[PDB]
């Protein structure tokens, strides 16, 4: 499986989009991003501007006007105009996100300190999920030889440590998938960047999110609510795959 | 010497503050270069277990030199400890104390002609209070906490079920020590309000009240309702962890996510409450240096107010993520955006009070367009993250710390900043030197730039807050933040050279003005420094 969903060496731009959601996120946030270029270029030019023809030397009797009708009804109008624009296809992407559709596939993951715990309902899985590399796999949050060879082991390597799981959360491709969230302790929050999606795991509620992913491939997330000591050592692994592998995954855990 | 602390004039309180907000914020400074001495590299190579099994001494410099990462293991209840308290610090008793405690304090009683404030002892009191705040929340970084260490590993927002669960007393004490910060914040504003409603000069309607003043009172206002609300989040949890109840607690019923909602009650006005004095400070300094009066007074004036009044219906776009309805979600969003433009507006002002003027670029004008720069930044992020839609991708990654630093951080300092150097002559009857204060400015523009820009990059990549070690591929990023952050501390102790040099042996300042005529407000006509009892 090609790792997808992870952090590129001197990235600058967002993750890959595996999901529609993800998608409008990378397109509502350029959208965004040429305005605010254009809003930050512009006042940076005027302050430059202003300081080379009306410095002192240049300038040498101030004006004293402290109005301009016709300017400042322009400058209201404006930033409100460009707010209106954004929640214009703002708002639709908001109601796409967080309207839950119906489930294909329905995972529960709840939070722990420090590690995920995964169940299908609809196929009477569970498991638990620890960083390749924490206690539970033998190590202490650290690289080492033994970590290494874990993560070859594992079909990851070196470059994936502090992302890569020991188990997977396994899904199939272009199928709807909700996760259910909580949390059994303190607040966790389980996230995929891939799929643009994040939902803190709150000891006591029940919170759904959901995502469709569009390519096979391995997609990570890490905990995105501090919980204590191994905070930055519990991380996602999902693995998007066809819908035969997902049925071969599903069948290696039936017990007879 | 000792009578500078018994003191009750507003001038002797101001100067104070000042001081302690520089030393705590030092303390705070020195924190943020250890956190990102860690961050520099990927990999635990400072922050090992293994320098817990020396003293409190020798663990300490052992842990300033790095170490194989075989040998090294990693312990990320320090870095939590650090940057909770970095955070609570800043938050409590940095910011806050210097402009509101110190500038507030000093210039709004000259600014509005009063004598002194409405209740001088309550002021010196409020001075204490902070103090004994201060001393609490240090205190706690080497009282029994979590995990069998010492320190709270929490976050400065202190969310339960960990901050409710966190072991040993230490987070009692930083919860004590918030409630002095806050009681101290409390009578200061009490002073503030009465001062500005009671004690202005004959002739001094409230049109005629310079700016800065009006930045204080608007704080003042906030402080009120914004304060006794956060003492009531932190009892919550006080009680939670000591005296049975289950406020946030879900085996007794209790709501985790209503903490949220009570401290970002509390937690957005907060933000407005740090930034709104620098709002004032930068009006006055632009003024003076451009030659010009400040373009259009009054919407300075009712933006601030409306930014006030609207700065308590935003609070839970911090809780995008946490579990909010659609409907809920869509609101805040709204009016987060409303929000935005009074503030975004206050930009095209100040550059229309430069427009047609008579530019001198002296230090405090440098700060002054710095700031002006660094909270446009920072704000048009804001309007990224404000889209709650977007928020679900960079909630809790660098991105929002990118944001906050920008506009907040690097905004109330640069406003700092900007007053020292154009009050420190009529404080003290020494002027700095005008080389120095444009060198400490270009290394500090320089380096907060470098810091805190490339956590843009590292928030889109997805890297996460709080995290004491991250993926390798977010090196790059992490390495020029890190080198960013030792030139801005660098430039930080030029500054406090500068500042020993100019309190020493600086220029003897001889003129009651000795900035322009533009600079029109009344401390300009007293004396440098001013008389002790004035007016
Ligand atoms: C100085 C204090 C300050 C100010 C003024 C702002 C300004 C804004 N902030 Fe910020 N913010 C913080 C301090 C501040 N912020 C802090 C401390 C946090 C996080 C705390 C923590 O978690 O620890 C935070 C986090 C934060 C979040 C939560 C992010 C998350 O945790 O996921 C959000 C979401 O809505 C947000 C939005 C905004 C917006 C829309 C603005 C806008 O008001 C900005 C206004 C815009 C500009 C200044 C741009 C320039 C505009 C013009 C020149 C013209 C106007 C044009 C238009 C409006 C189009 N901020
Ligand atoms: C005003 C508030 C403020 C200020 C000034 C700063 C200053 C700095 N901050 Fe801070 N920061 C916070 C508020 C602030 N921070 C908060 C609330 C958090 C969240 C904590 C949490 O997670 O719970 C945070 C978190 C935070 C993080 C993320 C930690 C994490 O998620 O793990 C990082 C990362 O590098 C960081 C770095 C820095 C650096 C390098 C500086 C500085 O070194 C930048 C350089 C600036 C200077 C050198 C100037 C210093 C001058 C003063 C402070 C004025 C002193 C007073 C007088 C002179 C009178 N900060
Ligand atoms: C959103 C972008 C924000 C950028 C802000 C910078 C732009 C500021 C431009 C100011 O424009 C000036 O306003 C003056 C006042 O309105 C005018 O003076 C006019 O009016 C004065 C009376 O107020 C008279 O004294 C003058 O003679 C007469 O020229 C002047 O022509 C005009 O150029
Ligand atoms: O105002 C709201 O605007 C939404 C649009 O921003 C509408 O959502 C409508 O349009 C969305 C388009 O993305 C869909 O996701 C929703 O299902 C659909 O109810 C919604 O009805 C309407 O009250
Ligand atoms: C004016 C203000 C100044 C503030 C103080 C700034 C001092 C920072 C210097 C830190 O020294 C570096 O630390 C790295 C660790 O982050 C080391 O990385 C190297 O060594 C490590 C083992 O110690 C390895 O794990 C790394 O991968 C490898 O790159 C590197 O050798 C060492 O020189
Ligand atoms: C670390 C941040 C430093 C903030 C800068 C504060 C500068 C203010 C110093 C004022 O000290 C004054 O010194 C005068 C004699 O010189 C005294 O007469 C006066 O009573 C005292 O108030
Ligand atoms: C850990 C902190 C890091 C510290 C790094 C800061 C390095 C300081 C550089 C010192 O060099 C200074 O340069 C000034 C600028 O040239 C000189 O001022 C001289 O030049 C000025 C003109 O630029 C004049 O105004 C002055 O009167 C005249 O003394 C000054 O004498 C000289 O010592
Ligand atoms: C880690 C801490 C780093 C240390 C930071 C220290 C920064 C403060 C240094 C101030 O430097 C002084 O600046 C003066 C003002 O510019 C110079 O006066 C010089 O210039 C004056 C103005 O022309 C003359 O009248 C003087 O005689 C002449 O000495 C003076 O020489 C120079 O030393
Ligand atoms: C391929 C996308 C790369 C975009 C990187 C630029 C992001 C910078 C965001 C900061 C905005 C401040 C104006
Ligand atoms: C359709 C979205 C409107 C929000 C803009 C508020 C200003
Ligand atoms: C082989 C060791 C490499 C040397 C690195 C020097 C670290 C300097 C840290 C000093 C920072 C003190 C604030
Ligand atoms: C955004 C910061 C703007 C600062 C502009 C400084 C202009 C260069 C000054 C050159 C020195 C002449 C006095
Ligand atoms: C009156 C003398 C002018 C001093 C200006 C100092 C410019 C230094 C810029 C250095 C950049 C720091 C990274
Ligand atoms: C690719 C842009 C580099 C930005 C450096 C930080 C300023
Ligand atoms: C900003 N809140
Ligand atoms: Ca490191
Ligand atoms: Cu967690
Ligand atoms: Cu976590
Ligand atoms: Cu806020
Ligand atoms: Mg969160």
């Amino acid at each position: 499986l090609e790792i997808i969903g992870r952090p590129q060496p001197g990235g600058t731009g967002f993750q890959p989009s595996a999901s529609p959601v993800a998608t409008q996120i990378h397109w509502l946030d350029g959208f965004i991003l040429v305005i605010i270029a254009a809003i930050t270029i512009f006042v940076t030019l005027l302050i430059l501007y202003a300081v080379w023809r009306f410095h002192e030397k240049r300038n040498k009797v101030p004006a004293r006007f402290t109005h301009n009708s016709p300017l400042e009804i322009a400058w209201t109008i404006v930033p409100i105009v460009i707010l209106v624009a954004i929640g214009a296809f703002s708002l639709p992407v908001l109601f796409n996100q967080q309207e839950i559709p119906e489930a294909d596939v329905t995972v529960k993951v709840t939070g722990y300190q420090w590690y995920w715990g995964y169940e299908y309902p609809d196929e009477e899985i569970s498991f638990e999920s620890y960083m390749i590399g924490s206690p539970a796999t033998g190590g202490d949050n650290r690289m080492s030889p033994e970590v290494e060879q874990q993560l070859i082991e594992a079909g990851y390597s070196r470059d994936e440590f502090l992302l890569a799981t020991d188990t997977a959360m396994v899904v199939p491709v272009n199928k709807t998938v909700v996760v259910q969230v909580t949390g059994a302790d303190v607040i966790h929050s389980w996230t995929v960047p891939a799929f643009g999606v994040k939902q803190d795991a709150v000891p006591g509620r029940l919170a759904q999110l959901w995502f469709r992913a569009e390519r096979e491939g391995i997609f990570f997330g890490q905990c995105s609510e501090l919980c204590g000591i191994s905070h930055a050592y519990m991380p996602i692994t999902v693995k998007v795959v066809s819908e035969e592998a997902y049925a071969a995954w599903l069948e290696q855990h039936h017990h007879h | 010497f000792t009578r500078w602390f018994m003191s009750t004039n507003h001038k002797d309180i101001g100067v104070l503050y000042l001081f302690t907000g520089g030393l705590v914020g030092l303390i705070s400074v020195a924190f943020t270069v250890y956190m990102r001495m860690e961050l520099m590299a990927p990999g635990v190579q400072f922050m090992c277990a293994e320098h817990l099994e020396s003293g409190l001494v020798k663990g300490f410099f052992q842990s300033l030199w790095p170490s194989a990462v075989e040998n090294c293991t990693p312990n990320g209840h320090l870095w939590n400890v650090m940057i909770t308290g970095h955070g609570i610090l800043m938050m409590f008793f940095v910011v806050i104390p210097a402009l509101f405690g110190g500038f507030g304090n000093y210039f709004m009683p000259l600014h509005i002609g009063a004598p002194d404030m409405a209740f001088p002892r309550m002021n010196n009191l409020s001075y204490w209070l902070y103090v004994a705040g201060t001393s609490l929340a240090v205190a706690s970084l080497f009282a029994p906490g979590g995990n069998g260490q010492l320190g709270s590993g929490i976050g400065w927002v202190l969310y339960p079920p960990l901050s409710t669960s966190e072991s040993g007393y230490s987070t009692d004490l930083a919860i004590f020590a918030v409630h002095l910060s806050g009681a101290s914040s409390i009578l200061g504003a009490i002073n503030m309000i009465t001062t500005f409603l009671n004690m202005r000069a004959p002739g001094m309607t409230m049109h005629k009240v310079p700016l800065f003043a009006w930045s204080i009172f608007v704080t003042a206002w906030l402080i009120l309702l914004a304060l006794p609300v956060l003492a009531g989040a932190i009892t919550m949890l006080l009680t939670d962890r000591n005296f049975g109840t289950t406020f946030f607690q879900p085996s007794g019923g209790g709501d985790p996510v209503l903490y949220q909602h009570i401290l970002w009650f509390f937690g957005h006005p907060e933000v407005y409450i740090i930034v709104l004095p620098a709002f004032g400070i930068v009006s006055h300094v632009i003024a003076t240096f451009a030659k010009k009066p400040i373009f259009g007074y009054l919407p300075m004036v009712y933006a601030m107010v409306a930014i006030g009044v609207l700065g308590f219906v935003v609070w839970a776009h911090h809780m995008y993520t946490a579990g909010l309805s659609l409907t809920q979600q869509s609101y805040f969003m709204m009016a987060t955006m409303v929000i935005a433009v009074p503030t975004g507006i206050k930009i095209f002002s100040w550059i229309a009070t430069m427009w047609g003027g008579s530019i001198e670029l002296k230090t405090p004008m440098l700060w002054a367009l710095g700031f002006l720069f660094l909270f446009t930044v920072g704000g048009v992020t804001g309007i990224v993250l404000s889209q709650a839609s977007v928020d679900r991708y960079y909630h809790d990654t660098y991105y929002v710390v990118a944001h906050f630093h920008y506009v907040m951080s690097l905004g109330a300092v640069f406003g700092i900043f900007a007053g020292i150097y154009f009050w420190i002559g009529k404080m003290s009857g020494r002027q700095y030197p005008e080389w120095a204060g444009k060198l400490h400015f270009w290394m500090m523009f320089v380096g907060a730039n470098l810091t805190f820009f490339p956590q843009h990059f590292l928030g889109r990549q997805g890297m996460p807050r709080r995290y004491i070690d991250y993926p390798e591929a977010f090196a790059t990023w992490n390495f020029v933040s890190s080198l960013g952050a030792f030139l801005s501390f660098a430039s930080f102790l030029f500054f406090l050279g500068v500042i020993f040099y100019t309190l020493t042996r600086g220029a003897r300042v001889t003129a009651n003005n000795y900035w322009n005529e533009h600079a029109d407000t009344l401390e300009w006509t007293l004396t440098s420094p001013p008389p002790e009892h004035t007016f």
